[PDB]
């Protein structure tokens, strides 16, 4: 149990970091974003065009962290 | 014991998400390119994919291994 | 003539070339993939006739075919159960002892262990207790053996293969012209009188002939083998007046309108059998005579091709007043010009039926050895409630489509959709008043009450003993039924229920039906139901009326019925579509029939079900829906924690399945929040981060892999949050009340 | 003259662009001396479905 | 208000302009150094921030670019 | 050309009344009025929810969006092909000619409006936030 | 004798645990006659009881406290002590056949690269050339190397990246 | 029948063709070789 319990807590621990991670390194931009760090932090997001680009900034790839450490936790 | 155990790790989870938080306003806001001309912080963008893809995979394996034994289970 | 056939002959070529070219409906997906949205596309797209062509003709054409694809599929499912019903069952075991034998029509296979959920159901039988009601509807229908549910699973087939053969020949060969289609009023006059008349008068026929005589067989404790088959009391009418003396006089009396002899077996009993606890047969066919009567009069009414009867578009033209303009104008071009309005009409009028389906078959039990089979009385109740929801907000997103593709201003010019959209804006803000009044005063009840318990003040509490919130009119509208057949319904000998008061039908020892008492709980949960009701009609309501303008974006129905948003702009956008407004309405529908189905559940549990093991009746829970059901804490605890005990407890019994999929359940709706909680533009770039390290070890694919578009990412959440939340649900009830019922 | 020729394979040098160090097939190269005279079409479409676009000269290379 | 910047990508294919529900940009004249036409924001005070023009834009990347800067009652699209 | 001035006595479309139209904010700051020639009496929808009645001739609306005088004015172009003007109006009685601005629409050229906030980059030819730190307000790099 | 785990053998709540999921059938058993078909089904599942539990046992598989067959991870502790069976050699027989479907899929996406249509080559199989290659990679370890050491299993530095590299 | 073997060759009816068989293999070596947590035999 403790394995399997272990185990959890590093799925949570990698994806938590993850999505910070990915959310620190795609801030200054992306491919669906390339001039993310002229609009900021955090921003809303770039509009339903080029597929749509809800939750697109750092700052809600942090808002999406936070839920995953509140399940890691 | 518990009520500090518990009170002191969601503490360090929000710490912990606050420090990536911040290190991708430092990416937009403070981080300079040139500045920063092929060093260690640099090199860390360069293979950004790379390090957001393994943790992928590691998210995905622990993920589908963990949940897969407790189900069998 | 006006009214009269009329088809195109062999209008599309029946080739397999079309099958072999995904997305050949539409000008966009027959360019084929380069991205996976394309994918999703083609799935979302393939029964959106009305964007694959414009014409209605097409369209029509393609619904029709599709609907007897549907009949087709519907068949096949019927077939499928009357087969496991003859094969896979224990239904003639359960014919000689319904009060210990569970009903089953599900065997497992041993391969994986699972040959656990092959339970010890009875009659000498290993397999999954069902919950569907199909042997006391197959004993209501005076079965009685396998190999009749066998030889109607072989008819089924066969009308599955006619129905499927008739969506290709009227696709195919003979496809019906759009003249046809808007024959409303003959397709209204069929459809009441044939549909409706001839198919009620055809089932009462079956219940004189079959149904009854057999049940009163069964009922006289005679074995389902020394019973008559129905043939013999087809052709021996001794038998038949054996059993009911007026088949000796014949159909004589029908004709010379001496009808009351044939009181044997037409009643007016009310009540229900106290040998089933189901509504008496006779009643039952009685009730088929009747509306087989009034439907066909009722199918006599619209005019088609001689001079007698109504057009519809006189009578709608004819119904206006000084507050509502031209009224009924350009309805009937409406409601002959474009299907989403029909199929709002039909799916929001489904849909409340389905419901009154659900609170109408567990008051009035209509078949033998229902009431007590609790599984199956609150697995009926539950799906019909949960099917009718679905099928209003579906009638809710299909007026919203109306509005944005198929409303013309030209045909609507001060007419009563004009009209409701002038003033829409008061509409909802006293729907929205209203919404919050409600939730106030319903919900903050149950929070008083939840803060005066726990402060220690039981008598500040809304309660039957401290602040009583007496539903005063459901009592006396109790007590008015209940009194009906003294003085409002003289001819009656009971009421219809045993639910507006009376004594209780105890079968096998266990209650069918008791009267049903209602008080300070019952008046909050009712309140309850009625606020999230009209949440969801607010939701639902404000995606039609603003579907194609707003304050907020004044040109919405250009941008669709479905589309993510307009942007971040003014102060943004998002889920301003009228789809999402079903998006919405799906989770309001969502927690109201949560709600109402624990209400059912609760109340059955603790006020209607039970045993009788002395002279005194031992409910399951033990009456606590009274004084626990005020606080939400009573509603966790005494509901869904006590009542966890068989769905948690389950691991390693015949219903350990249901503790998995409770489970699984809460994984899917919980896996739901990712879908829900997010967006598309984290999704895109993770996507192409791994899209890197498939290009490096070149397995990067051609279709390049896209993040779920918005909506769809909205369609996923809401789906696999209904589907656990409902799932969830599912396994607690049936876990639940196998056990305990 | 100036530009890849009309059917050749080029390579995109332009980092904000959905296809970089990605190779599309050039369509037209503008001889007036404007900006972003090479016309380059891919086999695989951008974020919003458009599957050319235009570059500078800087900003293709061959093959 | 909010800022709308249009780059030397333009094209001058209009569809930006015909796509803005709030006529804050126009199609000028050789600003650009390009073919005969250019994209132009002189009105970005009465701009929403849609962002249907840079929906619209076939450049890659986006030729028109809306920052969302301060609001007002014209950016918030109030009719109050 | 030049700036039409608002003629106030033009009549309106034939309209039954809404809720979606005016409210306070007409009173307090501003509203809009959109003028347009038809050439017969024609159903059109209101961007406030309604069908009305253009009348045959020139037609006065009152709106409090400019968003709704657009939309209106698509409509009339895209359905009836007509060629709407509309107004800013204050309650001072100061009307601002807006939609024309050049008499032609913008989505064609005129040879005569100056181009405004056209960045003569590339847009990833922008600094970086670092180079605009500290600029008083807090800015984007696209200035 | 790895980690305080006995052998399922020797551990009598092994033994328990069987006799319990014995008792619980024949509890079942005993509602029916001789032979019946819920007879017959339960005899079979009695069965593959006795089966499953003997063939555990003789597995060398180690039990706990609670007598349920623990699996050792580490290899070096699982070949030292005989329990290679349990996670070591099926590590490598799942790698096998993982590397055979990604193999397969690999070589699948890169034959159809090359047509017209890539696209339409993956929503639409080509069913005689996937089913040559599912054939032909049962020597994917092999081949995968030899592509590994030819320097073309990887792309070069013409993969897309994001304009901060 | 080109048309109809082309529909079969399609990405959802060779899934399921293709996953009934896998899961068909799977359903039989655990009908035949029941109950197997270790490589044993
Ligand atoms: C040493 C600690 C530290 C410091 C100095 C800062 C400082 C800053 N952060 Mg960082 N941050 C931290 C920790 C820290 N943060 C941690 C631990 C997290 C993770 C949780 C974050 C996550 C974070 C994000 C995601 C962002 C910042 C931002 C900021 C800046 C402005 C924030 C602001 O306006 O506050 C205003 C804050 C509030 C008004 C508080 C919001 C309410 C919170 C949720 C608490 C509510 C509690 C509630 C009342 C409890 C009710 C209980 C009751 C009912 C019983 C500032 C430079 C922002 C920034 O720089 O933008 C570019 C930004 O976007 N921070
Ligand atoms: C129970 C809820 C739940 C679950 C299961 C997941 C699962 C996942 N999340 Mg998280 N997430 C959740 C809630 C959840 N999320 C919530 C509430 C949020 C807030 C919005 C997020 C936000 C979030 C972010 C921001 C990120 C994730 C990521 C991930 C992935 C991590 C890798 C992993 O564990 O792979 C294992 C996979 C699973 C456990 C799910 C699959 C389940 C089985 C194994 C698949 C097969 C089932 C069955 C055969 C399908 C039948 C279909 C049909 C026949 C009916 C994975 C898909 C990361 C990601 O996608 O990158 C890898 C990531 O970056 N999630
Ligand atoms: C709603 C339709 C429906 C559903 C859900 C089922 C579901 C089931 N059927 Mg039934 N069945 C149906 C209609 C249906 N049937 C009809 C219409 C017929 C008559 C043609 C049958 C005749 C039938 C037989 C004869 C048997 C089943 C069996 C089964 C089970 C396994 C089937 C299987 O492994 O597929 C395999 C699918 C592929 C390999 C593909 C499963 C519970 C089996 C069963 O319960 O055994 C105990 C069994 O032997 N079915
Ligand atoms: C073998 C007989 C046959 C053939 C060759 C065709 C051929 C054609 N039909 Mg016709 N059709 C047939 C039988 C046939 N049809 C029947 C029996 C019906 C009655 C339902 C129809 C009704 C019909 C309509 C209404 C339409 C067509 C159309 C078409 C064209 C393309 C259809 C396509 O893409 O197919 C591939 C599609 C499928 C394979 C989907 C089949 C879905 C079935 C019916 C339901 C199965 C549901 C399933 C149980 C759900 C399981 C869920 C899962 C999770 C378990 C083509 C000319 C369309 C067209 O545009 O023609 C010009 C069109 O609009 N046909
Ligand atoms: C007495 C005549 C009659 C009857 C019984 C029906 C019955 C039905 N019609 Mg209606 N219809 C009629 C006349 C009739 N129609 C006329 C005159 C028109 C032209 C205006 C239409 C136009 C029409 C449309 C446009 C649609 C229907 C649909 C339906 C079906 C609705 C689903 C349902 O209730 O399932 C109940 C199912 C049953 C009771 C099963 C028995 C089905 C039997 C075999 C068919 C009924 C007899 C048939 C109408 C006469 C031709 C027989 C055939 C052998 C030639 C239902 C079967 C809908 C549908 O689902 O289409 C398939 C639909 O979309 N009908
Ligand atoms: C659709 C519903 C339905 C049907 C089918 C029947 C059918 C029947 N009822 Mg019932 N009945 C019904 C509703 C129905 N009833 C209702 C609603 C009531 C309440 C009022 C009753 C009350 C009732 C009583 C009280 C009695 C019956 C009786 C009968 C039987 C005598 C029929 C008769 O004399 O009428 C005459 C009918 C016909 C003349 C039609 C026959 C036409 C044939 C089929 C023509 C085919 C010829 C063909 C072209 C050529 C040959 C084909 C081939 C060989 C070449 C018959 C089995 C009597 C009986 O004996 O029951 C056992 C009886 O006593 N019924
Ligand atoms: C009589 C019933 C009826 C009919 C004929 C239609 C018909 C239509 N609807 Mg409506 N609708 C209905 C009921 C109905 N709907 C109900 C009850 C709801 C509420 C849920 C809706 C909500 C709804 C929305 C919100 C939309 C439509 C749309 C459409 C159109 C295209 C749908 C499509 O292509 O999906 C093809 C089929 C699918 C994509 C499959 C969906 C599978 C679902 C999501 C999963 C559930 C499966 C199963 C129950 C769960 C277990 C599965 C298991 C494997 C795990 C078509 C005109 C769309 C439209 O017109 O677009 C403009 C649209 O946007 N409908
Ligand atoms: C109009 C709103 C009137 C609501 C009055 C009300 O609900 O009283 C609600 C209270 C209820 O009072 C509670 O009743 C419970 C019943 O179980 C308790 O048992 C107790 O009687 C008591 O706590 O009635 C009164 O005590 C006051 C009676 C006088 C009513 C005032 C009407 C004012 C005039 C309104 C029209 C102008
Ligand atoms: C239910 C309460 C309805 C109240 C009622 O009696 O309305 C009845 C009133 C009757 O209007 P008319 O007689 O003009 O309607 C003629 C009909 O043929 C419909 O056109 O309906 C309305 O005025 C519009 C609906 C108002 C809805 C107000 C909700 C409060
Ligand atoms: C369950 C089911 C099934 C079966 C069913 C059935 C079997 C049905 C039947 C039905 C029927 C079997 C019907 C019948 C009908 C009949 C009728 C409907 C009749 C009528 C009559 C009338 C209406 C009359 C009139 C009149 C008179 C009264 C006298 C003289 C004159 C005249 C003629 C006018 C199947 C297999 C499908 C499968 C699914 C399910
Ligand atoms: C998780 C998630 C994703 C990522 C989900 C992905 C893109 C969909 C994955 C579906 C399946 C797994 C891919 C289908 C691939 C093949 C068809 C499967 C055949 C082979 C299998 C055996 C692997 C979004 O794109 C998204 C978008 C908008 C709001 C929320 C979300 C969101 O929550
Ligand atoms: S849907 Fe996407 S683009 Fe539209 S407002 Fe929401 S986040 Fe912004």
């Amino acid at each position: 149990g403790d394995f399997l319990v272990h185990h959890a807590i590093a799925l949570g621990l990698h994806t938590t970091t993850l999505i910070l991670v990915k959310g620190a390194l795609d801030a200054r931009g992306s491919k669906l974003m390339p001039d993310k760090k002229d609009f900021g932090y955090s921003f809303p997001c770039d509009g339903p065009g080029r597929g749509g680009t809800c939750d697109i900034s750092a700052y809600d790839a942090f808002y999406l962290a936070v839920f995953w450490m509140l399940n890691t936790i | 014991q518990a009520a500090l155990y518990t009170h002191h790790q969601y503490i360090a989870g929000f710490i912990m998400c606050g420090a990536f938080a911040h290190g991708a306003i430092f990416f937009i806001r403070d981080y300079d390119p040139e500045q920063n001309k092929g060093n260690v912080l640099a090199r860390m963008l360069d293979h950004k994919e790379a390090l957001i893809s393994h943790l992928s995979w590691v998210s995905l394996f622990l993920g589908f291994h963990t949940l897969g034994l407790y189900v069998h289970n | 003539k006006k009214v009269k056939i009329a088809v195109d002959r062999n209008p599309v070529e029946t080739s397999f070339e079309k099958w072999a070219k995904p997305g050949h409906f539409s000008r966009t997906l027959s360019k084929g993939p380069n991205t996976t949205t394309w994918i999703w596309n083609l799935h979302a797209d393939a029964h959106d006739f009305d964007s694959h062509t414009s014409d209605l003709e097409e369209i029509s054409r393609k619904v029709f075919s599709a609907h007897f694809g549907q009949l087709g599929i519907i068949f096949i499912w019927l077939s499928g159960m009357y087969f496991h019903g003859a094969r896979f069952s224990n239904y003639e075991a359960w014919l000689s002892d319904p009060t210990h034998i569970k009903p089953s029509a599900q065997v497992v296979w041993p391969i994986v262990g699972q040959e656990i959920l092959n339970g010890d159901v009875g009659g000498g039988f290993q397999g999954i207790q069902i919950t569907s009601g199909f042997f006391q509807l197959w004993r209501a229908s005076g079965i009685t053996s396998e190999l009749q549910l066998y030889t109607t699973a072989i008819g089924g087939l066969v009308m599955a293969a006619a129905m499927f053969f008739a969506g290709w020949f009227h696709y195919h060969k003979a496809a019906p012209k759009l003249e046809w289609f808007q024959n409303v009023e003959s397709m209204l006059n069929h459809h009441l009188g044939g549909l409706l008349g001839l198919g009620s008068l055809a089932w009462a026929g079956h219940q004189i002939h079959v149904s009854l005589p057999v049940n009163k067989l069964l009922d006289a404790g005679v074995d389902p083998k020394e019973i008559p088959l129905p043939h013999d009391l087809l052709l021996n009418r001794a038998i038949m007046a054996d059993l009911y003396p007026s088949f000796a006089k014949g159909i004589a009396p029908f004709f010379t309108l001496n009808w009351s002899e044939y009181s044997d077996f037409l009643t007016f009993k009310g009540g229900l059998n106290p040998v089933t606890g189901g509504l008496w047969l006779s009643d039952t066919a009685h009730h088929h005579v009747a509306i087989a009567v009034l439907f066909l009069v009722a199918g006599h009414m619209y005019r088609t091709n001689w001079g007698i009867g109504h057009s519809m578009k006189e009578i709608l033209e004819a119904h206006r007043g000084p507050f509502t303009g031209e009224g009924h104008v350009g309805l009937y071009e409406i409601l002959t010009t474009s299907w989403h309005a029909q199929l709002a009409i039909n799916l929001a009028l489904f849909g409340s039926l389905s419901i009154i389906v659900a609170h109408h078959m567990y008051a009035m039990p209509p078949y033998p050895y229902l009431a007590t089979d609790y599984g199956t009385q609150l697995s009926l109740f539950t799906h019909h409630t949960w099917i009718g929801g679905f099928c209003i907000v579906g009638a809710g997103a299909h007026a919203a489509i109306f509005m944005v593709r198929d409303y013309d201003p030209t045909n609507n010019y001060n007419n009563l959709l004009d009209r409701v959209i002038r003033h829409r804006d008061a509409i909802i803000s006293h729907l929205n008043w209203v919404c919050i009044f409600l939730g106030f005063h319903s919900f903050g009840l149950y929070i008083h009450n939840d803060t005066m318990s726990a402060l220690g003040r039981p008598q500040d509490m809304f309660s039957d003993t401290a602040i009583q919130l007496q539903p005063v009119f459901a009592q006396w509208i109790q007590n008015t039924h209940f009194l009906a057949p003294q003085l409002t319904a003289p001819n009656a000998l009971a009421a219809t229920s045993l639910t507006w008061g009376g004594d209780l039908v105890a079968v096998g020892g266990k209650v069918a039906m008791m009267p049903i008492s209602l008080g300070t709980s019952d008046f909050m949960v009712h309140h309850i139901h009625a606020f999230t009701i009209h949440v969801t009609v607010l939701i639902l309501l404000k995606g039609v009326l603003f579907a194609r303008s707003s304050r907020l974006i004044p040109d919405k129905a250009n941008l669709g019925f479905r589309f993510p948003c307009d942007g971040p702009g003014r102060g943004g956008t998002c889920q301003v579509s009228a789809w999402d407004h079903v998006f919405l309405g799906l989770f309001w529908m969502y927690n109201s029939l949560s709600i109402v189905i624990f209400h059912f559940s609760w109340k059955m549990q603790s006020d209607v079900w039970g045993t009788v093991t002395a002279s005194g009746v031992s409910h399951i829970t033990g009456g606590n829906f009274a004084q626990s059901a005020n606080t939400i804490n009573g509603w966790l605890r005494d509901f869904l924690w006590a009542q966890s005990s068989q769905v948690i407890q389950s691991y390693g019994s015949a219903l350990s399945a249901y503790g998995l999929i409770f489970l699984g359940a809460h994984f899917v709706w919980a896996f739901s929040l990712m879908f829900l909680f997010s967006g598309r533009g984290y999704w895109q770039e993770l996507i192409e981060s791994i899209v890197w390290a498939h290009n490096k070890l070149k397995v990067a694919p051609a279709i390049q892999p896209r993040a779920l578009s918005i909506t769809q990412g909205r369609a996923v959440g809401v789906a696999h949050y209904l589907l656990g939340g409902i799932a969830t649900t599912w396994s607690f009830f049936l876990a639940r009340i196998i056990s305990v019922g | 003259e100036v530009g890849p020729k009309r059917g050749s394979l080029v390579k995109i040098l332009r980092p904000e662009s959905y296809w970089f160090n990605q190779v599309g097939k050039v369509v037209s190269v503008d001889q007036s001396g404007v900006r972003y005279p090479v016309v380059v079409r891919f086999e695989n479409q951008n974020y919003a479905g458009v599957t050319t676009n235009n570059y500078a000269l800087d900003e293709v290379v061959a093959a | 208000a909010h800022i709308v910047k249009i780059y030397d990508t333009c094209i001058g294919c209009t569809q930006c302009v015909r796509a803005c529900p709030l006529d804050v940009l126009e199609m000028v004249p050789w600003d650009g150094c390009k073919a005969s036409q250019m994209a132009s924001a002189p009105r970005t005070e009465d701009c929403v921030g849609c962002k249907r023009c840079e929906t619209a834009c076939p450049t890659d990347f986006l030729s028109v670019r809306v920052y969302l800067g301060s609001e007002s009652t014209r950016s918030m699209g109030l009719s109050y | 050309w030049t700036v039409p001035t608002l003629n106030p006595d033009t009549p309106s479309p034939i309209f039954g009344g809404s809720t979606g139209g005016l409210l306070r904010k007409a009173q307090t700051e501003e509203f809009y009025v959109i003028t347009w020639e038809a050439k017969k009496e024609q159903i059109f929808e209101m961007p406030t929810g309604g069908a009305a009645i253009m009348r045959q001739g020139p037609n006065l609306l009152k709106f409090g969006k400019k968003e709704q005088c657009l939309a209106l004015t698509t409509q009339l172009r895209n359905k009836f092909k007509l060629t709407p003007c509309f107004y800013r109006v204050f309650p001072d009685g100061k009307v601002q000619y807006l939609h024309p601005a050049d008499g032609v629409y913008p989505e064609k050229v005129n040879a005569g409006r100056v181009g405004a906030n056209q960045n003569m980059r590339r847009i990833g030819q922008n600094v970086n936030p670092i180079k605009v730190k500290f600029s008083g307000r807090m800015m984007s790099p696209a200035e | 004798d790895i980690a305080g785990l006995t052998p399922c053998s020797e551990s009598k709540a092994y033994a328990k645990l069987e006799k319990k999921e014995l008792k619980t059938l024949e509890k079942r058993l005993k509602q029916y006659e001789a032979d019946s078909a819920p007879a017959v089904a339960l005899k079979a599942t009695m069965e593959r009881t006795k089966a499953r539990f003997a063939n555990y046992a003789k597995a060398g598989l180690l039990c706990g406290n609670d007598g349920l067959p623990h699996l050792i991870a580490d290899p070096g502790l699982a070949l030292k002590y005989g329990h290679a069976g349990e996670v070591f050699i099926p590590t490598f027989g799942f790698l096998y056949v993982a590397g055979y479907i990604g193999y397969v899929g690999r070589q699948y996406l890169i034959a159809v690269k090359g047509e017209a249509k890539p696209t339409d080559k993956e929503i639409i199989i080509d069913v005689p050339l996937a089913t040559k290659l599912a054939w032909q990679g049962a020597g994917w370890p092999l081949a995968a190397v030899q592509e590994l050491q030819r320097g073309t299993l990887l792309e070069k530095e013409e993969n897309i990246t994001v304009s901060p590299r | 029948m080109k048309d109809f073997t082309t529909y079969l060759s399609t990405a959802p009816v060779i899934a399921t063709i293709w996953f009934t068989f896998t899961a068909g293999l799977l359903i039989e070596i655990n009908r035949y070789f029941p109950d197997p947590l270790v490589f044993s035999f």
